[PDB]
């Protein structure tokens, strides 16, 4: 019907798909070996559409995790969630990899297992007559999640040609660059793969987490624990209309086509509000909706580094405002209605803008039943700042003769920087002649 | 009764809040592509009111002891306008039953308009649908191509998504006065008013306000001639891109003139005060005066 | 017992004139009967016959849910057993049907309403004690009624007041939609036009006829107005606070001694009045409700409640009103002086100023000729210990 | 709506409004870290005038701390109040600045951090669309005070003009010229900026402290930790009818505009009695309004350094006694009633006077609803023996051949020490001029 395959891949993309899994069993009411509860049919009146569909009541995840480091899967067999992950979907016990740090090592690495990358994961294709798409959980950050990824979106492309491609990438980190310097290089090349070798993504920033793991959170030393709270809360989030039993824009090609204005303008701004515990004991006297949307707008959740003063002469152009579980709908055009009075949002002066909201019950438990939920999916122009950041740290890279002799001795014969260049310009200036 | 199970039934089933029916509607909206080129045989109910039993499995929800209630009647107009061939877009109705305890709340009235609002987002939504089924059409490998040059698709899509635009958040918007505040006002009111007696005099104005938040249009109103209209081009908007890219490029300043045809006429019916609708109709336009 | 008017050829002087107001007949009244005791069974009388409509359990005497009537009918025995009349028999057992009767209703309506509640909300939106959250309406009403008043302007200036009180976060949601506001045809101005509607729900109703309601938005429309023009001076003095604003010439010293009279005024005669007609006139509401047991005692007292306030804020009725709406006349016109850009060094700055110093000495000396009718005193106390308190505020 | 963003700068200026902020959470009910008590709804009727407003139930102060010195900083984050402040408003952790003790260093470094100083105190300025303005809590003494506070009293007067200005500064001690020595030149700098470049101040004595702090606080030795607790009362007194819900005056342009005669007068006279807390067992018997305006206009709570045999040839203007919580409203007029027959003010000649008496209900809580408070804000004629006191000083110092060599070094290359003695005598003859 729906049944969409995750790609988890890389060292940072299986953690952020690890708890991602096991966040969907706490709202199922099932446990990842038995099932103990009855709230999971009664409560949830659909469960097969990320999972696969039952043998024995026994919902096995639609998941492959590929990486050439084995310390991101020994850390997961110890767990007791890994139960409900097969040993015979994507590997056996002691699995490998490369040695390795290198975008061309996964580049290299997926023609010559190229016969048993699609063999196992296209048994989980034919499983289902009716394919929803795939969503590539990789990550940009070291070569590992960049350099492999990016051959698949090339391959898959044609392979499965009338299926959605959409990606919820996570962004590096840029404060120094001494543990890591090949930071420039792996990311613009599996950035334009993600133009035009890919439909959507969803950016997810690292120096905007560490504004929000500091903010409420208070925390004193940032820990790599803290990195997969935000962004698995946030993709239960996104499915939340299809997942659980909604109407309108129930399908992950439903949101997505409501939202992208054209092909290479793709990038998603992200915003969730509620992530604090005692927030609970004030949240009885109901509290409503008519405030929840007033600081989704106002730049305090975004996880986009962005500037200030550049939001005058950009222009939002679709704006996503999901709320979740308790939502008292007598009220919601009433949060709707406060919209035009602020002009909050900047409008595009050519055509119209579109502010969608969209509600669905979330799960039967007391910390879901209780507190309202937000979640935001903006699109706005000024997303070229984090491509102006990106394109100034790679050409100052390139003065100062680095890797330039120490990354072309394998597979890379001709000099294809300026191909990523100009295509990145091109991002650049259309989004600013966007706005007529 | 037991009524409350019953109108959760009827919830689910006519006004679409349990949306996997409706989505499989939509593939029920991708059986017909255009009418009429259908069977004209005695078959054509046998083997089309089977696959509606056959798409509520296809979802996995609800038993067969509500199943009953639901029956299917395939009417018949023609389509091809001298025979006929009859359509599912708009000539596909949902019946509800009336069964032997449960009388007083359904009634011949409350059907009929049953008839009307299922057919009324069946039309909706095989808008919706084939509104997407473009976007199959240019899917990536790549199939149509030129990202921006040559012969235009970077104003072409440009054009075609702010259409898509308008159509996506009209239906939304629609959709959430339908039948948010309805089922706010429904079950709640009647049962705790423990005024329990002759329940289809206030089922029945339950429903007339039902068909009150739609659109209700007096059923006389030029604005459901509006709906055909820009019905009408999204016909035009898919059989252009099936098969002409300066036949494109009129069809949608039409699509801008008659969107700016429905603004107008809106602002016409203005009163003050009035229709829950027409105020979110007046979002859109202080929104068109601020750009 | 009921409230039943059983008459077929109307003979009686009570006559049908949820509350359904009932008249006197002075034709039907004998005159041995003394005049002031017939409203004593019509009034009682129309208000049990009001609990007739809604619910049978919420009347007057106690007919369907208490036993008076047993001892009514005992009473009625008594009375009967008597050939002759007097007064004093007669009338001491009109306590029995009135004060037993005129304590079950006040025992009703605190229950069922929380009276302290609504009673004090509806004094602030016609007194206006949340005076904050009114002046973010008045702002933003006064860029809109900047035309003659059409019949559009009244629902336009209410979605108007919605929002402006929605942004505010009053403490409760639906206390915002209670009311509508409502406004002449086309005089001039929007301004000393406008209203207010706040309709109100069962019996509390009987407390508040639709006549005074009126009463209570009369002031409300001057009282705004005496917040518009104390913020409209005190926008005009927030132009030329700093240097770079102000002019060092003596054009601007002469238009400074008189927003120093003038502003000064507004901020002295108008709280004066407004502060010391809210506060001990409230004290003695909150201290009859807590003291007293009786319904048309605690009725008619919060009628010279309303009669005392009506009073203070008219000071006299041609002159001292007519010399009050000509003072925020003339610092209107001060604030759209200092208005321009860069005021004080402009020949039109100091021309449009020089009819303005002769307009602010005929109000300080048309103020003066009241002082004189305050001293040579035979007039009204209230009106002189106001108007003085504010005088040796002014020459003190 | 009525947004005020208060600008607390240098080494005093950032600990009186330490304990400012700290006085405002024992007086809603709140908690810096939480909400406890449902106090804050229910007793006080209005909260988000001085706090930014609320998305989490969180009240978050709209301030500003910047000061050269990073001693008043590092005494902050150990107490348990910080965490109500935010760490990415005004500074992150390790924030630091000059050497450094000289008025030319703030002045001339307010010029090349000109970029990151008008950046992100102008993010609190959009979030309401209707400003109020500025109050400088800044502070004399010093050169970190004066020096970098000169600086924002012009650009802040052109960028935001429509802004009310008016600061609660606090003036420097002259007991002693042996620690600091360069106390004429940075106050006469600053107090010509306090003149022209701002409608109004607020002046706070220093040698009026220990006159009150030796009265009835009974203290042996002076510390610095008596300086925060006479400041921090009449800070909140101030905005009593501001932050609870009054009438008339309720905002800070309504108070100042009632009270200034003309530019260049604005220098109000402060008076506060009740500082002793054994007064509480006898405020139990109905202790009133008509003995508590008595002794304000009596020469006895004064914070001002001035004459006692030159009041009968100056003349009271403007004279404001605040009553605060339980005021006995019935008798309030009665109070007013006895001010003419003593005439303790003196009344100008030329034009009327006016005692301008007001209330408000304090916080709901024992030492607030139990004992009466008078907060004085008087304008009287003899503030020119202050200005006549720091013009001796003055022009003493410079013929002594003091800091003529030591401090024309950087950035000051003609005599602008005159500029400022004629225009302080402008102001000391515009004062006996105005009683004609």
């Amino acid at each position: 019907p729906r049944e969409i395959i995750t790609l988890q891949l890389g060292q940072c993309g299986n953690q952020i798909g690890f708890e991602f899994w096991k966040q969907l069993c706490a709202e199922h009411g099932i446990s990842p070996e038995g099932i103990v509860e009855e709230f999971a049919t009664e409560g949830t009146d659909r469960k097969d559409v990320f999972f696969y569909q039952a043998d024995d009541e026994h919902y096995i995840p639609r998941a492959v995790l590929l990486d050439l480091e084995p310390r991101v899967i020994h850390s997961i067999l110890n767990s007791p969630y890994a139960n409900l992950y097969n040993p015979e979907n994507i590997y056996l016990s002691e699995h490998g990899g490369g040695a390795g740090n290198n975008w061309a090592s996964g580049f290299s690495q997926g023609e010559k297992i190229h016969e048993d990358i699609f063999d196992i994961i296209d048994r989980e294709a034919d499983g289902s007559d009716s394919l929803e798409g795939f969503v590539l959980c990789h990550s940009i950050a070291g070569g590992t999640g960049s350099g492999l990824g990016s051959y698949l979106l090339e391959r898959l492309n044609d392979r499965y040609p009338k299926k959605l491609v959409q990606t919820y990438s996570v962004f590096p980190n840029q404060d120094e660059m001494s543990h890591v310097v090949v930071q420039p290089y792996n990311s613009l090349l599996t950035l334009k793969r993600l133009t035009q070798n890919a439909d959507c993504v969803v950016v997810l920033d690292n120096t905007a987490l560490n504004r929000i793991a500091t903010d409420r959170l208070h925390i004193q030393n940032p820990s790599f624990s803290q990195i997969n709270q935000l962004v698995s809360t946030i993709m239960s989030a996104s499915t939340t209309t299809l997942r659980y039993p909604g109407y309108m824009n129930n399908d992950l090609i439903g949101l997505i086509a409501s939202l992208i204005p054209t092909p290479r303008l793709h990038f998603l701004m992200t915003g969730y509000t509620p992530l604090t515990t005692d927030q609970s004991v004030a949240s009885v006297r109901k509290t409503t909706v008519l405030d929840v949307m007033r600081r989704l707008l106002q730049p305090k959740n975004v996880m986009v580094s962005t500037g200030r003063d550049r939001q005058t002469n950009h222009c939002y152009i679709a704006i996503l405002n999901i709320i979740q579980g308790e939502v008292d709908p007598t009220q919601v055009h009433k949060s709707l209605q406060r919209i035009r009075e602020r002009k909050l949002a900047n409008f595009i002066p050519w055509g119209p803008a579109s502010i969608q909201v969209a509600l669905s019950r979330k799960s039967p438990y007391l910390p879901s039943a209780h507190r309202v939920s937000g979640l935001m999916m903006a699109n706005h122009t000024n997303i070229s700042s984090l491509f102006e950041r990106t394109c100034r740290q790679y050409d100052k890279l390139r003065k100062r003769e680095a890797f330039l002799e120490q990354f072309r001795k394998e597979d890379i014969f001709k000099d294809n920087f300026d191909e990523l260049d100009n295509s990145r310009e091109i991002v650049q200036q259309l989004i600013d002649e966007y706005h007529a | 009764l037991k009524m409350e199970r019953h109108f959760e039934a009827m919830r689910h089933f006519l006004l679409m809040e349990d949306g996997e029916f409706a989505q499989s509607l939509s593939d029920m909206l991708f059986e017909k592509l255009g009418s009429g080129q259908t069977p004209s045989e005695l078959l054509n109910p046998l083997v089309l009111n089977s696959i509606l039993n056959k798409a509520l499995q296809y979802s996995l929800h609800g038993d067969s002891s509500l199943a009953s209630n639901l029956t299917f009647a395939l009417k018949y107009l023609p389509e091809v306008f001298t025979p006929t061939a009859p359509d599912a877009l708009s000539c596909l109705e949902l019946k509800y039953k009336v069964d032997w305890p449960l009388n007083i709340v359904i009634t011949d009235t409350c059907m009929n308009k049953y008839s009307r609002i299922f057919s009324f987002l069946l039309q909706l939504k095989h808008m919706v649908w084939t509104l997407r089924d473009v976007w199959f059409h240019l899917k990536r490998t790549a199939l149509v191509n030129q990202a921006s040059n040559s012969v235009q698709y970077r104003q072409l899509q440009l054009y075609r998504h702010e259409m898509q635009h308008f159509v996506k958040v009209i239906q939304g918007y629609i959709a959430n006065q339908i039948l948010h505040v309805t089922w706010c006002e429904f079950r709640n009111k009647l049962s705790a008013v423990s005024n329990l007696e002759e329940i289809y005099k206030t089922h029945a104005d339950y429903l007339n306000k039902a068909l009150f938040r739609g659109l209700l249009t007096e059923k006389a109103a030029p604005l459901m001639n509006i709906i055909h209209s820009i019905f009408s081009l999204i016909l035009k908007f898919r059989l252009q891109l099936i098969s002409n890219f300066g036949l494109m490029q009129q069809s949608y300043n039409t699509f801008k003139y008659y969107s700016d045809f429905l603004f107008e006429v809106v602002s016409k019916l203005v009163n003050r005060g009035y229709q829950p609708h027409l105020e979110d109709f007046l979002l859109r336009i202080n929104f068109n005066s601020y750009y | 017992l009921h409230g039943l008017l059983l008459d077929q050829y109307e003979e009686f002087f009570v006559r049908q004139g949820s509350l359904k107001q009932f008249s006197l007949r002075a034709e039907m009244l004998p005159s041995y009967i003394p005049v002031r005791v017939a409203e004593k069974i019509l009034f009682v009388g129309e208000s049990v016959q009001m609990f007739e409509n809604q619910n049978v359990n919420m009347s007057r005497t106690g007919s369907i849910l208490k036993n008076q009537e047993d001892t009514f009918a005992a009473e009625l025995h008594r009375l009967k057993q008597q050939p002759l009349f007097s007064l004093v028999d007669f009338e001491s057992v009109l306590d029995r049907i009135r004060s037993t009767v005129a304590e079950h209703l006040w025992k009703l309506m605190v229950e069922e309403s929380d009276l302290l509640g609504q009673l004090k909300i509806i004094k602030d939106f016609y007194l206006l004690g949340r005076g904050e959250l009114f002046q973010a309406f008045i702002d933003v009403a006064q860029n809109m009624l900047k035309t003659p008043p059409t019949a559009v302007t009244e629902h336009d200036v209410n979605v108007a007041f919605q929002l402006s009180a929605h942004k505010v976060l009053l403490d409760d949601d639906n206390l915002l939609p209670l009311l509508n506001l409502t406004i002449r045809e086309a005089p001039t101005s929007g301004w000393a036009a406008l209203g207010l509607s706040y309709k109100v729900q069962w019996p509390l109703h009987i407390l508040f006829t639709p006549a005074v309601l009126e009463k209570y938005n009369v002031v409300f429309k001057y009282l705004l107005s005496v917040r518009r023009v104390q913020s409209e001076l005190q926008h005009c003095w927030a132009l030329q606070m700093q240097r770079k604003h102000l002019e060092s010439n003596k054009t601007d010293a002469i238009k400074w001694r008189l927003q120093n009279h003038m502003a000064f005024l507004v901020d002295n005669l108008q709280y004066y009045l407004q502060v010391d007609v809210l506060e001990s006139q409230f004290s003695q509401l909150l201290q009859q409700i807590n003291s007293t047991r009786d319904f048309e005692s605690i009725r008619l007292a919060h009628d010279h409640f309303l009669s005392n306030l009506l009073a203070q804020s008219f000071i006299l009725l041609k002159p001292v009103f007519h010399c009050l709406n000509e003072i925020l006349e003339l610092c209107h016109s001060f604030c759209s002086l200092v208005s321009q850009n860069l005021g004080p060094l402009d020949e039109r700055g100091a021309g449009q100023l020089d009819i303005l110093v002769k307009g602010f000495s005929c109000q300080s000396s048309l103020l003066f000729r009241i002082l004189s009718s305050v001293r040579n005193h035979q007039i009204n106390p209230d009106l002189a210990q106001l108007l003085l308190r504010l005088d040796y505020n002014k020459y003190y």
